RNA sequence: CUUUAAUGUUUGAUGUUCUAACGUUGACCCGUAAUCCGGGUUGCGGACAGUGUCUGGUGGGUAGUUUGACUGGGGCGGUCUCCUCCUAAAGAGUAACGGAGGAGCACGAAGGUUGGCUAAUCCUGGUCGGACAUCAGGAGGUUAGUGCAAUGGCAUAAGCCAGCUUGACUGCGAGCGUGACGGCGCGAGCAGGUGCGAAAGCAGGUCAUAGUGAUCCGGUGGUUCUGAAUGGAAGGGCCAUC
RNA sequence: AAUUCCUUGUCGGGUAAGUUCCGACCUGCACGAAUGGCGUAAUGAUGGCCAGGCUGUCUCCACCCGAGACUCAGUGAAAUUGAACUCGCUGUGAAGAUGCAGUGUACCCGCGGCAAGACGGAAAGACCCCGUGAACCUUUACUAUAGCUUGACACUGAACAU
RNA sequence: GUUUAUUAAAAACACAGCACUGUGCAAACACGAAAGUGGACGUAUACGGUGUGACGCCUGCCCGGUGCCGGAAGGUUAAUU
RNA sequence: GUAACGGGGCUAAACCAUGCACCGAAGCUGCGGCAGCGACGCUUAUGCGUUGUUGGGUAGGGGAGCGUUCUGUAAGCCUG
RNA sequence: AGGACCGAACCGACUAAUGUUGAAAAAUUAGCGGAUGACUUGUGGCUGGGGGUGAAAGGCCAAUCAAACCGGGAGAUAGCU
RNA sequence: UUUUGUAUAAUGGGUCAGCGACUUAUAUUCUGUAGCAAGGUUAACCGAAUAGGGGAGCCGAAGGGAAACCGAGUCUUAACU
């Protein structure tokens, strides 16, 4: 029957305009006092899923 | 004398190689902000239009071509960026 | 480790706070500093508070 | 396996031409006999050489 | 999503955001669909009747996409800057 | 105002009597020819015992499962992440239960800047005071120092003092380097607002490389972004952070 | 020593010679008092050792009587089997060759025998390792739970005194 | 005497005897969601459990640990309010 | 069981040096044939003068087919 | 008198040889143990699968037992062949 | 067959004949091909029923943002070179 969306991947990835996926950078949930502010500033903006993991996320998330 | 004896070793530790060394060699043409050499301590020094980061990484501050030269009284090695 | 974590709250009333580590035993005196406050975009006195 | 071994004896790698033993103050023939006796205890072919200016 | 037991991508990356329920009842209309209504008035239920938007939509916005070549009177919708300029160039009116 | 008489008054508790619930595997009568059962009379116990729900304890009596990997076969022993040198074959990278050592931090200053200074060791002379304390001169040349390992650096000092200080800033970031990826690092320059300096200028931590853990789930503070009829709020999101 | 490793402990007895046996010593790796200690008459298809008698158990086999094996007539299986025109040696080789190389030998085919090889036949090794395999068993492994037990509330009420 | 029917008959199990321990009778304990039944138409010279195993001479010290029994003062402690 | 040239055997039929022949593979060439790709003819239906190269192959990827039963064409066609 | 003695039936199964595609999926031959008892045996009944029963071996429960057999979940799953 | 590697003395098969292993359903993506083309297409169902009707709905033509919201821009930020 209908393929089922991997709900975790649906929560963590969003689809864009040409087919890429935007995700949130890791390393920003806790242990933040010891992380330099430059590092956190770079980790705030959303990033793009790389080519290698494109296949994984696409298979996980067919109704994206 | 049947099977074997035994005895542990105290070593078997090491660290991830850092990929230091000259990235762009002499004669190459770099864009501004290109890392020319990653190093531990100023083995190479910052010449013209070349900046030295905190980890003594030399990066070109201006577009152009790399140029190594021995310079100064201590015969040290300076990386300069000829304007191109 | 031996250093605890403290937050320097702004005295400009923004509620903004920096965070840092402090040696409680060797420097029992509180810590005050002039640190930039993005909310009011001015350098203001930041004083120590528990995390 | 299980690590390296323990040091058991010390050697000195010998390459051809290395002048192992030297002797002075004795007659030449007695030096030859002494060097023959010594070389008989070594696992390397040897030869008898003399001093020269250069 | 399996990767050999290594923590998969959709688990080592953090979740983010929430889903907006009002975005499921808001919709968009192109300038081309403006002439596809009837009577020249672009009411919300007029668009629904012309099947430009779904039945349970309750908000709508006209955007600079395509072109409009007839006088219309966009009533009750929100209009972008470029769409407003294009409609007023076409001789249309932009009610509240 | 850490006391009791209070008109007792509403009430827990305890204790003592009662009988009417309930128990009776006491006796007798009846259905009934029936040591089951039920009904009656009676004796005893009696709000106890016992059962239901909730709850703490105990619980291998019973049940479901877990009990890592590498490995010169497995076990035992040792190791598992990070930093430094060698192996490593003059770019990068490169294994072994290969050879050596360290880390799980420290610092409000040991950071920034401005100004200034230059070490180890030995010899000579000198009160206590010597092989080694402080003083003076010389030789020496960085054989010192670098908060902690080793390497590479360091005299313009990155080594040592002193003044003022908070750039151990907020939003970005051309371009690179490094990774399968997650990620990690370097970074001029731009905007705001600061420190030091007469100024040029330097400053988004420490001479550099270790000093650390993703996600989820939650906690705290902002943020009216959303807030299922409407207004709020709960909650959720975003930002900082545990 | 049903315990004792070193160890065939040492001393004595038994034997020509005794790692076993018997009696002792005590240096009990690592006995010990109801997961009993030390003895103990009788009992044992019980374990160890010794002697008399007796013998083909043996020196060392010999002969004989029967049932097969052997031949003839009748009936008539089985495991196994890639195909075979199915030799020895030396070497080579997935490292132990009927089959490769070199070489020697060998007319074709049965019958009775033997069992050295065909890594012979049987049984998807029981030993070993592995599987994020299974089962039963254990416990002060984790999580539960029947049972036992505690209190509250209910069935459950009265009088009185503190 | 019994025992691994079908590789182990034994030094194993049982045994009479001994000890500890539970149990006052609607007994403990066991089978059973319960009724009920066994124990027993028995009653502490009885019944259950555990260990040792005729008989003779005996059975020494330790209660720290783990259990079991007794205690209720104090500490910590659930539901409920 | 010779059994440390493969054997025969060899005093050169051994070793060294100089040479010149010859043997020697599915290598190269000759003849004939098929095919893939590319350029070029430029035809464009797969003929497309021609030409140059290419064609060992496991896991695997791509292209093209054979054959079997059944359905339509088929109340056709073949067949006592 | 006796869980007495010797020894047939009856019950067992200690040694040896045979057999080990057997005459037999545990027997035969020669010896062997108990043989008035905790014996043996016929007939009928009762106890059932995490359960029975067990003078205890993890033994027996229809040639099957560290959890019978039959049907179903079921084409369990098999990173293995 | 499995392997770095088999004549291997590693596995399988005595032989023949018949049977025996990448399928089906529904979704999703890519390719080829056919129709239509900023459009494409219908599903249940109705139907003289492979027609026709049915456009409910789905995909696409607009993206950015967690979101309100903005919109060929949008987000970040007080604002972007
Ligand atoms: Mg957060
Ligand atoms: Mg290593
Ligand atoms: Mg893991
Ligand atoms: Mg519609
Ligand atoms: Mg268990
Ligand atoms: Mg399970
Ligand atoms: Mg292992
Ligand atoms: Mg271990
Ligand atoms: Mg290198
Ligand atoms: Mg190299
Ligand atoms: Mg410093
Ligand atoms: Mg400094
Ligand atoms: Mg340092
Ligand atoms: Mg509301
Ligand atoms: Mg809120
Ligand atoms: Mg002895
Ligand atoms: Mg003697
Ligand atoms: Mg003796
Ligand atoms: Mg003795
Ligand atoms: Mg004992
Ligand atoms: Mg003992
Ligand atoms: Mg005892
Ligand atoms: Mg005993
Ligand atoms: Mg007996
Ligand atoms: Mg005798
Ligand atoms: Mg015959
Ligand atoms: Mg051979
Ligand atoms: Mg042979
Ligand atoms: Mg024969
Ligand atoms: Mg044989
Ligand atoms: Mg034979
Ligand atoms: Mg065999
Ligand atoms: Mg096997
Ligand atoms: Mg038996
Ligand atoms: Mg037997
Ligand atoms: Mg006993
Ligand atoms: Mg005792
Ligand atoms: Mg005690
Ligand atoms: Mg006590
Ligand atoms: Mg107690
Ligand atoms: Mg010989
Ligand atoms: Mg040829
Ligand atoms: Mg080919
Ligand atoms: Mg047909
Ligand atoms: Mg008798
Ligand atoms: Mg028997
Ligand atoms: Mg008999
Ligand atoms: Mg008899
Ligand atoms: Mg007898
Ligand atoms: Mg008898
Ligand atoms: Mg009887
Ligand atoms: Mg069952
Ligand atoms: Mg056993
Ligand atoms: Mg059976
Ligand atoms: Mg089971
Ligand atoms: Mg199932
Ligand atoms: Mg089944
Ligand atoms: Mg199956
Ligand atoms: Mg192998
Ligand atoms: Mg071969
Ligand atoms: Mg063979
Ligand atoms: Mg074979
Ligand atoms: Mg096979
Ligand atoms: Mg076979």
């Amino acid at each position: 029957p209908k393929i089922k969306t991997v709900r975790g991947a649906a929560k963590r990835f969003k689809k864009t305009g040409k087919g890429g996926f935007k995700h949130k950078h890791a390393n920003l949930r806790h242990i933040l006092t010891k992380k330099a502010t430059k590092r956190k500033r770079h980790l705030r903006p959303k990033a793009m899923v790389s080519k290698g993991d494109l296949g994984l996320v696409i298979a996980c998330l067919p109704y994206a | 004398a049947h099977k074997k004896a035994g005895g542990s070793t105290r070593n078997g530790r090491d660290s991830e190689a850092k990929r230091l060394g000259v990235k762009r060699f002499g004669g190459e043409s770099v864009l501004a902000g290109s890392i020319i050499v990653r190093q531990r301590g100023t083995k190479f020094h910052a010449g013209a239009n070349v900046g030295c980061g905190r980890d003594h990484t030399l990066f070109a501050k201006a577009d152009g071509k790399v140029k190594f030269e021995v310079k100064g009284p201590k015969n040290r090695k300076f990386i300069s960026i000829e304007a191109e | 480790g031996i250093r605890e974590k403290i937050k320097l709250v702004s005295s400009a009333g923004t509620g903004h706070f920096y965070t840092t580590t402090k040696n409680k035993r060797t420097k029992p005196e509180k810590l005050e500093l002039k640190k930039f406050d993005p909310v009011v975009r001015q350098h203001v006195i930041y004083k120590e508070a528990k995390i | 396996g299980k690590g390296k071994g323990n040091v058991e004896y010390w050697v000195a790698l010998i390459q051809p031409g290395k002048v192992l033993y030297e002797m002075d103050g004795v007659p030449e023939e007695l030096a030859r006999e002494a060097f023959k006796l010594a070389a008989a205890k070594l696992p390397i072919k040897t030869t008898f050489v003399t001093k020269t200016v250069m | 999503g399996f990767e050999g037991g290594q923590m998969p991508l959709y688990r080592r990356l953090p979740k983010f955001g929430f889903t907006s329920r009002k975005a499921a009842i808001t919709a968009e209309i192109r300038l081309s669909d403006l002439a596809k209504v009837e009577g020249g008035v672009v009411d919300l239920n007029t668009l629904k009747a012309a099947n430009i938007i779904g039945i349970q939509i309750e908000f709508a916005k006209v955007i600079l996409a395509g072109e409009v070549t007839t006088p219309v009177t966009v009533r009750g919708l929100r209009v972008t800057k470029g769409a407003r300029a294009a409609i007023e160039a076409a001789g249309g009116k932009i009610e509240e």
